[PDB]
C-alpha cells in the first residue's frame, strides 16, 4: 500500500537521476580533466571515451553514494510524529541538509547569494537586505540556488587543473623543434617524433595513476 | 465433446406409455394416479438438466472471456 | 504453511477477503521493481554514451 | 497450501528483475553483445534467461531483500556490473588502441568515424583488429569463462552483503591498459621512425627533394608489411595472456558488510 | 529398459481369473509379465513394455463396462406345501371382541416389510458377496389356498431361509377336552 | 548439558574469549545469561537461547 | 474442448509464444546476420529493420514448421492413450522430445554442461560431485537449463559468420586510403569513394543468393 | 538413498491384516519395508523406494473405495414361545368400563 | 514399419464372428493382421498399417 | 475506510450516496496529480536530450 | 549400522577429520551428535540426520 504521493515522488526521482548526476556531482569535474589530458597528449581515441567515462562514473559513486544512503536511513525512522504541513516540511527539509552541506562546501558564497536575491527581488519594492539576520539565510540557501552555482565553479576548477598539465608537453615540443633545427634536419615535421615521446614519457611515469589519486584526495581519504 | 485420448432415455418412453394408457380411459383413478407421478418426475428431470447445461456453458465462456 | 492446518480455503468469505489484499499488493511490488531496474540501467547507459 | 505456486512464480520474477541490474551492463560493453548487433525483442528475452541461469539461490524461496530501500541497492548492483564489464572488456580495448596507434602513425588521420553503438571514434585498422580478437576469443571458448566469472561473482560476493569494488586496484587500471597497448605497438613505431629519419638524412644531398611527401607514399606499405610478419603470435597473445579469469575476483572485489 | 511402465487396475464386474482366460484365448498372454494379484478379488498390478501395459489397461476397463450391463440376480420361485395348518387368516367373533388370527404370509410379510439389510440366519468370491448383498425387502409371499400352499419369490438363499422358518412354525396342534 | 542447544541469530552475533570449565553447567549457563544479556528456556527436549 | 484446464493451459501458452520464438528459434540467428551485412556495407537506415525482420521470419518458417506440425498432430491424436496422473504427466513430457532433440542438436555441449551443473549445485548443494560428463549422454536436461545455452550458441555462430563477410570490404577501404595518401589528398574523406565500390562488389558476388542458400542448408541434410 | 518416500494412509473398510494378506498373495511383500501400524486399526505409516510406496498407496485407496459396494449388517430372525401368558392384547368388558391390557 | 498403429475396439450389438464375415464378404480381410479376441464376446484388439 | 467499516454508514442510502462521491473525487485527484507530474519531468527530459 | 542413512543439505556442510573405529556405531553416533550439534531419528527403515 504505502502512500500514493510518496510513490509518485519515487518514480519521478528515478527518471531525473542521470541529469542530477550529470549536473550536480563531481562527475562534472572527473569527466572533464581526463578528456583534457587526453587531448594534451595529442592522440585522441586513446583511451576510449568508454574507458574514461566508465572510470569517472565509478569514482563519483564513492563520494556520493554514502550521502544518499544516509538520507534514506534518515527517512526510514519509525519514531517521528507530526502535526501540520509546517512540521512536515521542516522535517523533510532537514533530511536534505546532508547534500546541502556538500554543495555549500564546494561553491561560491557570492554567486549563491546573487541567485538567492534573483529568485525574489523582482518582487521587491526596497533596497535593504539586512532585514533578515544572516544566521538563518546563510545556512539555508535553496538547492535550486546552489545547483548552478556549484556547476559553474566545478568547470572553472577543471580548467585551472588542466592548465598546469599542458605546460610540460609544450616544453617538450619546443625542445624537439629546437633540436631538429640545430641538426639542420629541417624538412621533417616534429609532431611525428614528439607524440611517441609524450606518450612513452607519461605512461612510463604512470601519469594516470598519480592523476587519479590527486583527484580523489580532494574528496576522500583513501585509507 | 470428448477429451481426446482420455480413457473414459427410459423416462421418455415411460411417460409416453402412461399417456397412451390414460388417453384410452380418462376416468380410471388408477391410471390418473400413475400418470400424475410419471409427469411430475419427467418435469423435474428436464429442468435440472437444462439448468446444468447452462451452468457449464457459462463457465467455459467466462474462461475464454478472461484471456480474450 | 506446508501440510499444516488445511488447503483449499477458496470458500470462506472472511479469509477470502484477506487474501485479496495480499494477492494484489505482492503483484504491485513485483511490478514496481521491474521498472526501477530498467530506469537504473538506462541512466548508466545514458551517462556512458554522453 | 493453495496459493503457494502463485507466490512461487512471483519470487521468481522478483529475483530475475534484481539480476537484470547486474547482467545488462556487461551486454552493453562486449563487442558481440551490444545493441549494434543484438536488438529488438530477442535482447531482453536473452538477458533475462541468462540471469536466471546464474542466480545463486533456489528460485522458489522468498527473496531476502524485501526489507531494504530499493534505490541504494539497485545503484550498488549497477556499479558492480560496470566494473565487471570493464574487466571482461580488457583484451579488446588493447587491440583497439593498437590499431589506433598504427593508423595514426601512417597518416590516415581523416578516415575515422564515431560508432553509434558505443560512441567511440573508430579508425579503419582498429575496427579490423577489434573484430579479429573477438572471433579468436569466441573460438577458444571464452564464452564459458564469461558465465563462469558471473556465477562466481555471486558466490564470492553477495548483493545482501554490500559487495563493493576495491579502490586501490581500480586506481591503476587505466595505466595498465595503456602500458599493455604501448608495449605491444612499439615494434612498428620504431621502424617507421627510423624510416623517416633515414629519408631526412638522405635529403641533405638533394635539398629540393620533398622527403616529407615521399614518406607518405612509403609508410603505409611498410606498416602492413611489418605487421604481416608479427601477425601470427596475435592469436596466442590475446587469447590467454590478456583474458580475465575467475581467480582474480578476490582482489578486485570485497564485502563491506 | 528405462521405458518400463506399470499400473494398478481395479474392476467391478470381472475377476482376475476371468481376464486371464480372455488373454489366453486372444493369444496376448505373456508369462514374462503376468498379472499379479488375488484371483478372488478385482484389484491387480501390472508392469511391462508400454504397448503391453496400455493394451491390458484398455481391455480390462472396457470389458468391465460391457459386463456392467448384465444383471445376474436371478429370481427363483419356490412352492411350499403346508402339512399341518390352514393357509388363511381367520376371524373369531367372541362376545367380548372381534378377534383375528393372522396366517403365515401376513405375519412374515409384515415382519420383513421395509427391510433393507440382507437376511442372514434363523434360530429358535466378490461375485458371491455381490449376490449375498441382496436385500430382504424383495421377498414376496402369496398364499394359495387351492392347494394349501405358499408361493415364495426371492433368491435361492432367501427361499431356503423361508423354508426353514415355515418348518419351524407349522407345528401340529394338540386336542383338549373340557368337562 | 546432555541436550541439543539452539541459538538465535541475534545471539550468534556476540563473541566470547577465554578459558572455561563446564561443571554444574546449569549454574554456569544461568550466570553467563545475566552477564551477556541472554534469555533461555528448556521445554524438555532441547535448550533455546535468545537475545 | 473436452476439459477446462486443458483450455487454460492453451491460452497461457498462446500468450507467451512470441518470446519463445524470439529466444529459442533460428530467428535469433537470421536477424543478426542481416544486420551484420548492413553494418558491413556502411549503411545506416536502409534496408529497414521491418524489411529485414520480414525475410528473417519467413525463412525461419521453412525450418521450424515440421516439428510444430508434429507436435500438433501428436496432441490432437484421438486414440486412447492415458488414464491417470502418472500416464498423463508422461504423455505430456513425451510430447516435448521432438523439440528437446532440436535444442540439443545445436547447443554447445560445454554450455549445456555448465548450465546443468550450476543447477545441481543450487538444488542439492555445492558439495554434490561436479559431474564432468566429458564423454556424455546428457540425460534429458531440463529445458530451463537447455534454452539459454542454445541462445548463446546461436549468438556465437552468427557473429562468427558475420566476421568472414567483412574481410573484402576491409581490403577495399584500406586500399582506397593508401592510394589517396599516395596522391597527398589528405583532406579527402575516403568513405565517399569507397561506398560505391562496396555496393558494386556485393552486387557482383550476388551475396543474398549465396548467403540465404547456405543459411538454410545448415539446418537440413 | 535420498529418494526415500514415505506417507500416512487411513482406511475405513479394510483391515491392515486384510491388506497384508493381499500383498503376500501377490508376492509383492518385502520384509525390509513392512507396513507399520495397528492390525486392528486402519491407519498405518509406510516408507520406502518410490515404486513401492506409490503402488501401495494406490492399491490401498482403490481397495478401500471398492468395498463401499458391500453390506454386512445381516439381519436375523428369532422365535420365542411364551410359556406363561397369552400373546395378544386382552379386553375386559366390565359392565361400567371397557378395560384394555396391552 | 515404424508406423504400425493398434487399437482396442468394443461393440455392444455385434459379435466378432459377425464382423469377420462382414470383412470376408467385402474382400477386405487380410490374414496377416487378423483380429484377436473371443469370438463369443464383442471386444477385440487390432494392429497394422494405418489405412 | 471508516465510512465502510461503520455499519450504520454502509447501509443507509443517504450515506452511500455521499460515499460514492468521496471515492470518485479521490480517484480524480490522484490521477491528475500523477499526470501533471509526468508531463513535467517529460519536459525536462525532452529539452536536455535535445 | 546396517541401515541406509540420509543427511540433510545443511548438515552436509560440516567437515570432520581423523581415524575412527566402528566397534559400537550407536554409541559413536550419540557422542558425535552431541559434539557436533545434530539431531537424528530412526523410523525402523532408515536413519535421518539433521542440523
Ligand atoms: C522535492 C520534494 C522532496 C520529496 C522528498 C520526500 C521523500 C519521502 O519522504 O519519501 C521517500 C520516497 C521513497 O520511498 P522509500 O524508498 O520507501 O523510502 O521518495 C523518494 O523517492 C526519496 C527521494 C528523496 C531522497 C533524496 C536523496 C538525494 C540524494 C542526493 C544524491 C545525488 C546523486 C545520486 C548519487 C547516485
Ligand atoms: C561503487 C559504488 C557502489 C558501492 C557504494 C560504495 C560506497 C562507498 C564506500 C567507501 C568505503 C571507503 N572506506 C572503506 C575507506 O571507507
Amino acid at each position: 500500500m504505502g502512500n500514493d504521493i510518496s510513490l509518485i515522488a519515487l518514480l519521478a526521482f528515478s527518471t531525473l537521476l542521470p541529469f542530477i548526476i550529470a549536473s550536480g556531482t563531481c562527475f562534472v569535474k572527473f569527466s572533464i580533466v581526463f578528456v583534457m589530458v587526453r587531448n594534451a597528449l595529442g592522440l585522441q581515441q586513446i583511451p576510449s571515451n568508454m574507458t574514461l567515462n566508465g572510470v569517472a562514473l565509478l569514482l563519483s559513486m564513492f563520494v556520493m553514494w554514502p550521502i544518499m544512503h544516509d538520507a534514506y536511513v534518515y527517512f526510514e525512522d519509525e519514531d517521528v510524529t507530526f502535526n501540520d504541513i509546517s512540521s512536515l516540511s521542516k522535517h523533510v527539509d532537514e533530511g536534505l541538509d546532508g547534500y546541502r552541506d556538500y554543495l555549500i562546501k564546494y561553491s561560491d558564497r557570492e554567486l549563491v547569494q546573487f541567485f538567492e536575491n534573483a529568485q525574489l527581488k523582482r518582487q521587491y519594492g526596497e533596497e535593504t537586505e539586512t532585514v533578515k539576520r544572516d544566521k538563518d539565510e546563510i545556512e539555508k540557501p535553496s538547492i535550486f540556488a546552489l545547483l548552478p552555482a556549484y556547476a559553474l565553479s566545478e568547470i572553472k576548477s577543471a580548467f585551472k587543473i588542466g592548465f598546469y598539465l599542458y605546460l610540460p608537453f609544450v616544453v617538450v615540443d619546443l625542445v624537439v623543434s629546437s633540436v631538429l633545427l640545430a641538426l639542420g634536419m629541417m624538412m621533417m615535421s616534429p609532431v611525428t617524433i614528439s607524440t611517441p615521446i609524450k606518450l612513452v614519457l607519461f605512461v612510463a611515469l604512470d601519469g594516470w595513476t598519480l592523476l587519479s589519486k590527486g583527484l580523489i584526495l580532494q574528496y576522500m581519504d583513501i585509507a | 465433446t470428448p477429451w481426446s485420448g482420455y480413457l473414459d432415455d427410459n423416462l421418455q418412453t415411460q411417460v409416453t406409455e402412461a399417456l397412451d394408457k390414460l388417453a384410452a380411459k380418462p376416468s380410471d383413478p388408477a391410471l390418473l394416479a400413475a400418470y400424475q407421478s410419471k409427469l411430475s418426475e419427467y418435469n423435474l428431470y428436464r429442468n435440472a438438466q437444462s439448468n446444468t447445461v447452462k451452468v457449464f456453458k457459462d463457465i467455459d465462456a467466462a474462461i475464454i472471456q478472461n484471456f480474450r | 504453511t506446508n501440510r499444516i492446518e488445511d488447503p483449499n480455503l477458496v470458500t470462506d468469505p472472511k479469509e477470502l477477503a484477506i487474501s485479496q489484499e495480499m494477492i494484489s499488493d505482492y503483484n504491485l511490488y513485483v511490478s514496481m521493481v521491474s521498472t526501477l531496474t530498467r530506469k537504473g540501467v538506462g541512466a548508466v547507459e545514458t551517462l556512458l554514451r554522453s | 497450501m493453495f496459493y503457494a505456486l502463485y507466490f512461487e512464480i512471483h519470487h521468481l520474477v522478483a529475483s530475475a528483475a534484481l539480476g537484470f541490474a547486474r547482467v545488462a551492463p556487461i551486454f552493453f560493453f562486449l563487442p558481440f553483445l551490444n545493441s549494434g548487433v543484438l536488438s529488438g525483442a530477442p535482447r531482453n528475452a536473452i538477458i533475462i534467461l541468462v540471469a536466471l541461469g546464474v542466480w545463486p539461490h533456489a528460485l522458489n524461496e522468498a527473496p531476502p531483500f524485501l526489507s531494504v530501500a530499493m534505490i541504494p541497492l539497485v545503484l550498488q548492483e549497477a556499479a558492480v556490473g560496470v566494473m565487471l564489464g570493464c574487466l571482461l572488456s580488457w583484451p579488446f580495448w588493447v587491440m583497439h588502441a593498437l590499431g589506433c596507434i598504427i593508423d595514426n602513425q601512417r597518416g590516415a588521420t581523416l578516415s575515422s568515424s564515431i560508432d553509434p553503438a558505443n560512441g567511440i571514434d573508430t579508425s579503419e585498422m582498429a575496427n579490423f583488429l577489434n573484430m579479429f580478437a573477438a572471433v579468436v576469443y569466441l573460438q577458444n571458448g571464452g564464452l564459458v569463462t564469461m558465465v563462469d566469472v558471473l556465477n562466481k561473482s555471486y558466490q564470492l560476493c553477495d548483493p545482501m552483503n554490500e559487495c563493493t569494488p576495491s579502490l586501490p586496484p581500480l586506481l591503476t587500471f587505466i595505466n595498465q591498459v595503456a602500458q599493455n597497448a604501448l608495449v605491444l605497438a612499439s615494434p612498428v613505431v620504431l621502424v617507421l621512425l627510423l624510416s623517416e629519419v633515414f629519408l631526412g638524412l638522405l635529403s641533405r644531398f638533394a635539398p629540393q627533394m620533398n622527403a616529407f611527401a615521399i614518406s607518405l607514399t612509403v609508410k603505409s606499405g611498410i606498416a602492413v608489411l611489418i605487421m604481416l610478419l608479427y601477425f601470427s603470435p596475435v592469436l596466442p597473445d590475446n587469447v590467454l595472456r590478456l583474458s580475465f579469469q575467475a581467480t582474480g575476483l578476490s582482489s578486485w572485489f570485497y564485502e563491506r558488510g | 529398459a528405462s521405458e518400463m511402465r506399470n499400473a494398478v487396475v481395479s474392476l467391478r464386474n470381472v475377476s482376475l481369473n476371468e481376464f486371464n482366460n480372455f488373454l489366453k484365448r486372444s493369444g496376448l498372454y505373456n508369462k514374462n509379465y503376468p498379472l499379479r494379484g488375488d484371483n478372488r478379488k478385482g484389484t491387480f498390478y501390472v508392469s511391462g513394455p508400454p504397448v503391453y501395459v496400455d493394451m491390458v489397461v484398455n481391455a480390462a476397463t472396457m470389458m468391465d463396462k460391457q459386463n456392467d450391463g448384465i444383471e445376474l440376480g436371478r429370481q427363483k420361485i419356490g412352492v411350499m406345501r403346508l402339512n399341518n395348518t390352514f393357509v388363511g387368516d381367520r376371524t373369531y367373533n367372541l362376545r367380548d371382541q372381534k378377534m383375528v388370527i393372522p396366517g403365515i404370509a401376513t405375519a412374515i410379510e409384515r415382519l420383513l416389510q421395509g427391510e433393507e439389510q440382507p437376511l442372514g440366519n434363523i434360530v429358535s468370491s466378490l461375485q458371491e458377496a455381490l449376490k449375498q448383498n441382496a436385500a430382504a425387502g424383495n421377498i414376496k409371499i402369496v398364499a394359495y389356498p387351492d392347494t394349501n400352499s405358499l408361493l415364495v419369490k426371492g433368491t435361492a438363499e432367501q427361499v431356503h431361509f423361508i423354508e426353514m422358518l415355515v418348518k419351524a412354525l407349522d407345528v401340529a396342534k394338540r386336542h383338549v377336552e373340557l368337562s | 548439558l546432555k541436550e541439543p542447544v539452539i541459538v538465535s541469530k541475534m545471539a550468534a552475533r556476540k563473541k566470547i574469549t577465554g578459558n572455561f570449565e563446564f561443571h554444574d553447567p546449569n549454574a554456569l549457563l544461568e550466570k553467563l545469561s545475566l552477564q551477556l544479556g541472554l534469555i533461555w528456556y528448556f521445554d524438555g527436549q532441547a535448550i533455546y537461547i535468545y537475545d
